[PDB]
RNA sequence: GAUUAAUAGGGACAGUCGGGGGCGUCAGUAUUCAAUUGUCAGAGGUGAAAUUCUUGGAUUUAUUGAAGACUAACAACUGCGAAAGCAUUCGCCAAGGAUGUUUUCAUUAAUCAGGAACGUAAACUAUUAGGGAUCGGACGGCGUUUAUUUUUGACCCGUUCGGCACCUUACGAUAGGAGUAUGGU
């Protein structure tokens, strides 16, 4: 079981299905959230989501992974600090699809004072 | 494109499990509503156990969790449940297509009595504003103290955004809920479905 | 000057109350309570909200309230009643809820 | 430390509501926390500027120096729970293979 | 219609003069999950048991 | 009348008060170890010849 | 003396405001504590125990802390 | 030759108290900008879009560096300041409040004409008589925890001054619009 790393930023505009190694720096496969659905409306969708996670885990099984510590993120700044809907359907698949999951942590950048 | 279907089926290695502390006025109100709320996590799958010794809401994985969201589902509803929502909303948090929000609008006035007037303004007469609100927007608003924590659709989460920001701003919720009724009025016809609408607001 | 705002307004509780917001728990619990999932509730909350437009529009008195009680079921109800929305304002000063101020 | 490795160490403190009480804040006065602040900087110094990197690792890991914060700083105000919520290492002047091999 | 409510009668006095069961408390006591201090006490008391 | 019964009230919270202060003190004070005095007994002061 | 101890205050005050430059609180304090020293000083005029051509402005204050 | 020492003053000392003020210093994230890598087709907004940035690689992932801002959660039916206002640590500088004292001059005082210092908004509105809370002293103590045992502090309780606010009671009080017509301009 070869753990790797998947940051799953969830904003309320479009979804990003990201994995990388444990160390943060080699990006495996990435798969954003509009690539799989022709409207911008509903890029940020359940269904985006799914389809997202479904090639992500389809390629790191092809490279023999097959574990994933999951950081879930959103807009932090000045933004919602709460992920959309691509974080729960994203994780849905993900493990729907083969993809023993590890660790959650959800990381978003909370500022101690920002405006 | 947008709906989402329950989960029909170990997808957890390392047993997760998520705390967060509460007070006593609270411990009595938790004490006294649990059994539903580790009824409806039982039915999901998650252990949560309450401890009055130290005052700790623990949500965490068993063995035989399937769904690998519902971690996240109960660490928000226990969130909620120390923010002091009540209870059965606290556990609508549990439906697919619910989601929270905490809204910290106590640095947007730098003035108190300006912020209280603000707030209460917010809050409405008779809290019909707000209940106005909750209805156009399909949410639940809890102005609470210092933040506003709100609950539903997405959709929803990110109009009653603007509209406590622009609430704390100075733009009068009535404002904004003429606003709202006059963009679900021309949303409800699909034959001005892509035009720019500010030449109505 | 607006006509529709003034009745969204006013009426909101008694539709948040009826049916009309499933993400609110008490609206998503009187969904289907059972006086709303009856046969004619839309036909009866437009009764209680056109009863609501005419005091709005000027009546002093209204058409849904029972004037004839024995007093002892009226004392009960109003002290429920009182001591339920006393409960409420001390559960939360309590938590920190603010609540609409109204005597 | 003594090897020369400058480094932030970041305590956080939370305050011991005591058992058979009836006020419902525990809040200690603000000369009382500068007192309890003084008291752990002079705790985590003393305890932390003696020893090495990997005996300062071999003491963070059972937390050793939040339960003698704990220990020492409840003449003051009981405190209900310390911990060393951040370790940064700023500069590592060394690469030495003989001390980093000895480590693995 | 006179005789005493036994309840209320102890209830009265006591506001004026103010190893085979204790495991299926446990077993009763482990399903609600509230941990209630009395329980720490219990699962002590079982453990020098 | 509305002036004895709000007064009769007052009286009662005042009473409960003080009874409440006294009950304390002598849980916490070195009272406790002393038989209660009845209050027929507590009614005079002193007595001389 | 209280006018002593009160022109010492005044000193005091009036250095560290040299010394700072920046606040305003000092200063209110500073016009409150003048007042308080012109009163107690009138009321020791007309008893006479002082002389009725001293006075106090600055140089008084440098001479009595020089 | 010089009164009560005021249940009005001003001062002194002691332990203190405070997110009161000034100056320096220390941090914390977050945002922007830049650099180094892994990138490898969109990203961004919106109810939908569009302007814009995008194979010289945008958005993203990781690590550093700089700049400016602000001080989350704690954070209150609280604290401080006369007011606007005041929340990172530590140091310095004066000042202020209350308490206690086995502290002093003994009317110094109260009020404001004149004058003097500090400075995008609005939009639902002599006691009352105590009680429950609250914090700042001072005193007392059956006791739990510091405490290897004395300090001392935390918790509980009582007394006493002082102060923000709650509820009850008052002790009382008191301060033209809308329609419909008719005739002119």
């Amino acid at each position: 079981l070869v753990f790797g790393v998947a940051r799953i930023f969830a904003s309320f505009n479009d979804t990003f299905v990201h994995v990388t190694d444990l160390s943060g720096r080699e990006t495996i496969c990435r798969v954003t959230g509009g690539m799989k659905v022709k409207a911008d409306r509903d890029e940020s969708s359940p269904y985006a989501a799914m389809l997202a996670a479904q090639d992500v885990a389809a390629r790191c099984k092809e490279l023999g992974i097959t574990a994933l510590h999951i950081k879930i993120r959103a807009t932090g700044g000045n933004g919602t600090k709460t992920p959309g809907p691509g974080a729960q359907s994203a994780l849905r698949a993900l493990a729907r699809s083969g993809m023993k999951i590890g660790r959650i942590e959800d990381v978003t950048p909370t500022p101690s004072d920002s405006t | 494109k947008w709906k989402i279907e329950p989960f029909l089926p170990g997808p957890f290695l390392e047993e997760s499990s998520f705390m967060t502390l509460f007070p006593k006025y609270r411990e009595r109100y938790l004490k006294d509503c649990w059994p539903l709320v580790t009824k409806a996590l039982e039915k999901h799958g998650i252990a949560a156990t309450l401890d009055i010794v130290e005052g700790s809401m623990t949500v965490k994985t068993t063995r035989k969790t399937y769904d690998p969201a519902a971690i996240l589902k109960a660490r928000d509803l226990i969130k909620l449940l120390a923010r002091s929502v009540p209870a059965p909303q606290a556990l609508k948090i549990l439906e697919d297509g619910m989601a929270c929000d905490i809204i910290k609008i106590r640095s947007m006035v730098r003035n108190k009595e300006r912020f209280v007037k603000r707030r209460q303004r917010l809050l409405g007469q008779n809290g019909t504003t707000l209940k106005a609100l909750e209805l156009l927007t399909q949410t639940y608003i809890l102005v609470h103290g210092n933040t506003v924590s709100v609950m539903g659709g997405y959709k929803g989460l990110k109009e009653v955004r603007r509209v406590v920001e622009d609430t704390m701003n100075n733009i009068h919720p009535i404002y904004l809920i003429k606003e709202l009724m006059i963009k679900r009025e021309l949303a409800k016809d699909p034959a001005l479905a892509h035009e720019d609408w500010s030449r109505y607001l | 000057n607006d006509l529709a705002l003034q009745r969204l307004i006013a009426e909101s509780h008694i539709l948040s109350e009826a049916g009309a917001n499933p993400s609110h728990w008490q609206s998503s619990h009187a969904a289907t309570t059972g006086t709303n999932t009856r046969a004619f509730a839309t036909g009866r909350i437009a009764k209680k909200t056109t009863d609501m437009r005419i005091q709005a529009l000027g009546a002093k008195e209204s058409i849904l309230t029972q004037q004839k009680m024995p007093m002892n079921m009226r004392k009960g109800i109003v002290k429920h009643q009182e001591e339920k929305e006393k409960k409420r304002r001390q559960e939360a000063r309590e938590n920190g809820i603010v609540l609409e101020r109204e005597v | 430390t003594t090897d020369h490795y400058l480094l932030r160490l970041f305590a956080i403190a939370f305050t011991k509501r005591r058992p058979n009480q009836i006020k419902k804040t525990t809040y200690a006065q603000s000369s009382q926390i500068r007192a309890i602040r003084r008291k752990m900087v002079e705790i985590i110094q003393r305890e932390a500027a003696s020893c090495t990197l990997h005996q300062l690792v071999s003491k963070l890991i059972p937390e050793v120096i939040g339960r003698e914060i704990e220990k020492a700083t409840q003449g003051i105000y009981p405190l209900q729970n310390v911990h060393i919520r951040k370790v940064k290492l700023l500069k590592q002047p060394k690469f030495d293979l003989g001390a980093l091999m000895a480590l693995h | 219609i006179g005789n005493l409510d036994l309840r209320s009668e102890k209830q009265r006095q006591a506001e004026r003069d103010l190893n085979t069961a204790l495991k299926k408390y446990l077993r009763k006591q482990r399903k609600k999950n509230i941990i209630d201090e009395k329980r720490l006490k219990a699962e002590e008391l079982y453990r020098q048991m | 009348p509305k002036v004895v019964k709000k007064a009769t009230e007052i009286k009662r919270e005042e009473l409960a008060a003080i009874k409440r202060r006294e009950e304390n003190e002598r849980k916490h004070s070195n009272k406790k170890y002393e038989k209660r005095k009845s209050e027929r007994e507590k009614a005079v002061l002193v007595k001389q010849q | 003396e209280d006018l002593y101890f009160l022109i010492k205050k005044a000193v005091a005050v009036r250095k560290h405001l040299e010394r700072n430059r920046k606040d305003k609180d000092s200063k209110f304090r500073l016009i409150l504590i003048e007042s308080r020293i012109h009163r107690l000083a009138r009321y020791y005029k007309t008893v006479g125990v002082l002389p009725p051509t001293w006075k106090y402005e600055s140089s008084t204050a440098s001479t009595l802390v020089a």
